[PDB]
RNA sequence: GUUUGACCUCAAAUCAGGUAGGAGUACCCGCUGAACUUAAGCAUAUCAAUAAGCGGAGGAAAAGAAACCAACCGGGAUUGCCUUAGUAACGGCGAGUGAAGCGGCAAAAGCUCAAAUUUGAAAUCUGGUACCUUCGGUGCCCGAGUUGUAAUUUGGAGAGGG
């Protein structure tokens, strides 16, 4: 029979943490953008997410990197333009 | 017909012959005698748990573990920090999943707690 | 460019725009135009006060 | 690589830098140390050696003089 | 607190603020000596999580090293960071190299800020959290690769992947290349 | 003329501070509080000097010499550490946060004006870490905050908030924009 | 829009058109 | 009229021989958009969406001896899981003959591929996926080799024969000679209930 | 050797230490009851089984109430400060036993302590007094 | 106020007090690094991650409390010995190279910072200096220090109240 083991660190994997979400986004707006991200946000508006992810994948390591990064930049645009 | 001889290197520099087998047995027994002369009423070793070995090959066998757990110690009716002062080895990284192993250890702890005589600090 | 073209045996040359682009890599001089190097910091996060 | 690929590569560690307002004693220390070590070929080094080579690099005079050197060397190894 | 704001600030290195900071400071460090002492850490957050306490006996030295190495790829397989740590170990021979971090980089030079403890200082010799460095088994930890980067370059960690260098590659070589013969031959 | 090495370095750093184009989270400094409002901020802040080491020692020996042989409210002082100020701000325990414009690593205090604009904390970037240092028994302070206050100084503080809002935050709404340092 | 063969719904995406773009690491 | 593109991708766990299969197929297919590596299932549709790929060849290896090709159409196409048993790569010395690098092959097939709609689907997918478009950008004109496909013992034996001319025609076998054991067919691309099982 | 050759030749003298007989027989130190009852002619484990006490809790590799009663015999066998006492005097004389009112008082309960802390401390005060 | 004063950075002093070098080097930690040889003549390879060279430690050094192993009915820091075992794997698949988990045993021991406000109080520390019961303690003074020394907290959670 099983004995229902104690919880560990990455089982509550990335516990939300209201404060660190705030801090990361707080630095994101203050620091500006890196020269490639500065090109990337111009590239979404003109050429779209297609070529944007292509450049991001070549720039970064893997494709899962480029997913999170282009979406991150899409939220930069989504906040700066509307709200 | 096969044979492989690893004597292509300068092997004659690193040849360790254990003449001190008889000398080192005496040396460990003197070490135990000293430790038991310094740790007078206590055994010479911590109370170790019962544990099932890994791998399809050895999962038939029951062996000594490193330490119990916070779970097995709590179920016995004491704390991990206090168990170490009574000479019960505690393993924080080990997990409890098998009921038979668990109960065997708890009874090993309980029988240990009946047999001991803890000295007061005065 | 010192190399031979695949289309024809004639020497492969470069356009004025490409030669401009190589130089603008080597002195770093802003490759993608129609962008500002100095955009105003649009505070996309501090706009809304926290309760 | 096409134009579009190099425009990506153009955004370096060193982009977005003013150069015209700044004093020369500062830029002459930046420009020395602002060179990204990109990989080269032998194919390129060939052509750039074929580009720099000027007209009087190898005349009849210096060819005849080169043989005049090597004849003296061929004599000096029969002097022993 | 305040250092989480700093930590996540220095994770963005090509971002326009830290781009500008790094532009000024790279030039300013060229104008000084190769190995010179820093007044205080430039990155106090990273200094502190590498164990810099701003108290008497704790030193920050700033250091510069050349970059790079098939004659131009005759390799030299020791790091730039270990080279830097050793140089500050010799100029400041009374101290003990605790840790070091990256501060600014360039085409020619990578910069570091080594952190140094004075084991002879009485504010270090007391306080039982730092007086371990006074034990003579730490005389030049940077010369034997006992620092963070040295333990990296030695390849000292845990697992399958570090079997050739887990107790040290010289030790494991000497051990596995030994004809062990017993009294009653096995 | 021929100057020393370090003199030439700090003069070169001075002209470098001007002639470069600078990111708008910096140069949000140097667009700082003017002379009258700075003097008026300190006319309040000087009334809350943290009790100096000598004063604290003599008083706590007075407690011992009296109380051992033969009620007080919690006293108010300015709050002065960066860990503690950025603790106080985001907990909204800050009514006026004073920020130095000259900090040894600039990167230390770059988030702070915009985090204060985020939290709704009425901040003022005042000129001089030495000048902040004076009101706080330290050489330098980088930050000074005023959490709670005596009721005599309360109305003056609330007006100091409104004066700083009008003088600082309204005149420098353009400072979140505009890269500084384009001086020819 | 439509469904799978067993109980679940699928999203019918339009067909993918193989187009050599402005940049595709290869030219005419 | 026919316009297609293939995506050649790999998984972490692919050995020496299998890497040579991605090398030689990227050679033989002129429309092969060769990609380095992938680490994890659902992503592969999106990779195909970036490069305008009409096809996706996912070479998996679970235990390092094994190989599992996940042939697919990206948006909603039926993906096919294989297990490739026998292998003889391009760089095996017994094979003699040069095919043109990415010329138009001629696809050879079998009777028993039309026996079921099951083998009919793999027949079609081998035509346009393993085949060629008439005007691929890296494609060479004059036809020089074939693609021999034939089923025996429930598995398709794949060979690539360079045609030999004399002055009617011979053909010497080269290239990746391998079986394909059809393990599994999904309904959608890497998602939904499984249609075929063994 | 080089150094040993001189030291065996010099008139300095060797620092001779005859500490070999001390290596085997080390006197038991931590318990006088055990110190009186330990047969030095017997070994370590023999002197454990002679007394009764278990020497190794794990079962050993290899092949293997006279005094424990005396141990059992010897094993079967926090005031308040002046200011704290005077503080509790003040609380009792002004209130008595109304702990709600006693802890809501700003003048005497300056440290805003609970009811449980007050009743515990007062009973310590009451046990030491009448 | 064309004055005076805070700081910041950089200096100097036979300033007060300290500390580093050189020796030894068997073992130990690094850096650097061959060749004779052996492979069929031989760019790989082998001798060899060796010798020589250079630095750095102690009684041991190093390692060490998992970004470990596994696939079990799961074990549980390192190190060492027997075993794994000439096995897995590498290699003109040639000469040759060549582990590790498990099992047994020796020995066993665990912990500490940074990152969340002491903010009803820098609670911390070094030096100088006068005494005393002097590997220190106490008093007073100059400082270090809020760009953070103390107490609390380290995932085995932990913290504030009742």
């Amino acid at each position: 029979t099983s004995m229902t083991p104690a919880p560990k660190i990455s089982y509550k994997k990335g516990a939300a943490s209201n404060r660190t979400k705030f801090v990361r986004s707080l630095v994101r707006e203050i620091a500006g953008l890196s020269p490639y991200e500065r090109r990337l946000i111009d590239l979404i508006r003109n050429s779209g997410e297609k070529r944007a992810r292509k450049v991001a994948k070549k720039r970064l390591g893997s494709f899962t990197r480029a997913k999170a990064k282009v979406e991150e930049m899409n939220n930069i645009i989504a906040a700066s333009r509307r709200h | 017909p096969i044979l492989k001889n690893h004597f292509r290197k300068h092997w004659q520099e690193r040849v360790k012959v254990h003449f001190d087998q008889a000398g080192k047995k005496v040396s460990r027994r003197n070490a135990r005698a000293t430790r038991a002369a310094k740790i007078a009423p206590r055994p010479l070793d911590l109370l170790r748990p019962v544990v099932r070995a890994p791998t399809v090959k050895y999962n038939r066998k029951v062996r000594a573990g490193r330490g119990f757990t916070l779970a097995e110690v709590k179920a016995a009716g004491l704390t991990a920090a206090y168990a170490r002062t009574i000479g019960i080895a505690v393993d924080h990284r080990r997990q409890n999943r098998n009921q038979e192993i668990f109960d065997a250890n708890v009874q090993r702890l309980k029988e240990y707690q009946s047999k001991i005589i803890v000295f007061p600090r005065n | 460019t010192g190399l031979l073209d695949k289309n024809s045996g004639s020497s492969l040359n470069l356009t004025k725009e490409e030669l401009e682009l190589i130089s603008k890599i080597q002195r770093n001089e802003q490759t993608d135009d129609s962008i500002n190097p100095y955009e105003p910091l649009i505070d996309w996060f501090t706009r809304h006060e926290e309760v | 690589k096409n134009k579009h690929d190099l425009v990506d590569e153009g955004f370096n560690r060193y982009t977005f830098r003013d150069t015209e307002n700044l004093p020369d004693w500062f830029l002459e220390d930046e420009k020395e140390h602002s060179k990204i070590n990109k990989p080269i070929t032998k194919e390129a080094a060939m052509a750039i050696k074929e580009k720099i080579k000027a007209m009087n690099a190898r005349p009849i005079k210096k060819v005849a003089e080169a043989k005049a050197r090597k004849r003296m060397r061929a004599v000096a190894r029969l002097e022993k | 607190g305040a250092y989480k704001y700093l930590e996540e600030l220095q994770r963005k290195k090509q971002s326009d603020v830290l781009r500008f900071l790094q532009r000024v400071r790279v030039w300013e460090y060229r104008q000084k000596n190769v190995i010179h002492r820093a007044a205080r850490p430039t990155r106090p957050d990273k200094a502190r999580r590498l164990g810099y306490k701003a108290k008497q006996g704790f030193v920050i030295y700033r250091v510069r090293v050349r970059r790079g190495n098939g004659v131009n790829e005759l390799k030299y397989q020791r790091s730039l960071r270990a080279t830097a740590e050793e140089r500050v170990g010799r100029r400041a021979a009374n101290l003990r190299v605790l840790n070091s971090y990256w501060v600014n980089q360039d085409s020619t030079y990578k910069y570091f800020e080594v952190i140094l403890v004075d084991p002879q200082h009485k504010a270090i010799r007391r306080d039982a959290r730092y007086n371990w460095i006074c034990d003579p088994v730490h005389k030049h930890r940077e010369a034997r690769g006992l620092t963070a980067t040295g333990k990296k370059s030695r390849g000292i960690n845990k697992g399958h992947k570090f079997n050739n260098t887990k107790a040290g590659r010289r030790k494991t070589w000497k051990r596995q290349n030994t004809l062990s013969l017993w009294r009653y031959r096995k | 003329v021929k100057w020393p090495e370090y003199v030439r370095v700090q003069r070169q750093k001075k002209i470098l501070s001007i002639r470069l184009k600078v990111p708008p989270t910096i140069a949000q400094f140097q667009y700082t509080l003017d002379r009258n409002t700075a003097a008026e901020t300190f006319k309040l802040f000087n009334k809350y000097r943290p009790e100096t080491a000598a004063e604290k020692k003599e008083r706590l020996t007075k407690e011992a010499a009296a109380v051992a042989e033969g009620a007080s409210p919690k006293p108010y002082a300015v709050k002065y550490g960066l860990n503690h100020v950025v603790a106080l701000i985001e907990n909204k325990k800050a009514k006026l946060v004073l920020i130095a414009n000259d900090v040894d690593p600039i990167e230390l205090v770059v988030f702070l004006p915009a985090l204060c604009k985020k939290m709704g904390v009425p901040y003022a970037i005042v000129k001089g870490k030495a000048r902040l240092g004076t009101l706080v028994n330290q050489k330098t302070s980088a930050v000074a905050a005023l959490t709670e206050v005596r009721a005599e100084d309360e109305a003056a503080l609330a007006k100091l908030v409104s004066t700083i809002d009008a003088n600082f935050a309204d005149k420098y709404d353009e400072v979140k924009k505009h890269w500084g340092g384009g001086i020819l | 829009y439509s469904k799978y063969a067993d109980g679940s719904d699928r999203i019918i995406k339009p067909e993918i058109n193989p187009v050599y773009d402005s940049d595709d690491s290869d030219a005419e | 009229m026919n316009k297609q593109r293939t995506l050649l991708i790999s998984s972490r766990g692919v050995n020496y021989r299998h890497r040579h299969l991605i090398q030689d197929l990227s050679g033989l297919l002129p429309h092969s958009r060769k990609e380095p590596k992938l680490d994890t299932l659902q992503q592969l549709n999106e990779i195909a969406e970036l490069y305008n790929c009409n096809n996706v060849l996912f070479f998996e290896a679970r235990k390092h001896q094994d190989l599992y090709l996940w042939l697919s159409k990206p948006p909603n196409g039926p993906t096919i899981k294989f297990y490739i048993q026998n292998l003889h790569t391009m760089d095996e010395l017994n094979f003699t003959g040069n095919c043109l690098k990415g010329s138009r092959p001629v696809l050879s097939f079998d009777q028993r591929f039309e026996s079921s709609p099951h083998y009919q689907l793999i027949k079609e997918l081998l035509v346009h996926n393993f085949g060629v478009p008439p005007n691929a950008r890296k494609s060479k004109p004059f036809i020089d080799h074939v693609m021999s496909f034939s089923i025996v013992d429930d598995k398709i034996w794949v060979r690539t024969y360079e045609i030999s001319h004399s002055t009617d025609i011979s053909l010497v076998e080269i290239g990746p000679r391998f079986v394909m054991t059809v393990i599994l067919i999904l309904e959608g691309s890497f998602g939904g209930p499984k249609i075929y099982e063994n | 050797s080089v150094r040993k050759r001189k030291m065996n030749r010099s008139s300095v003298g060797k620092a001779t230490r005859r500490n070999k007989d001390k290596q085997r027989k080390i006197n038991i130190q931590s318990n006088p009851i055990i110190a009186a009852n330990w047969d030095y002619s017997l070994t370590m484990a023999q002197n454990y089984k002679k007394l009764g006490l278990r020497a190794k809790l794990q079962t050993p590799a290899g092949g293997k109430e006279t005094e424990v009663v005396k141990k059992l015999e010897e094993l079967a066998s926090r005031s308040q400060s002046e200011r704290e006492e005077e503080w509790l005097e003040k609380l009792y004389k002004k209130h008595g036993d109304d702990y709600k009112k006693m802890f809501f008082d700003k003048k005497l309960n300056i440290y805003q302590q609970s009811e449980g802390d007050l009743k515990r401390r007062l009973l310590r005060w009451k046990k030491r007094n009448g």
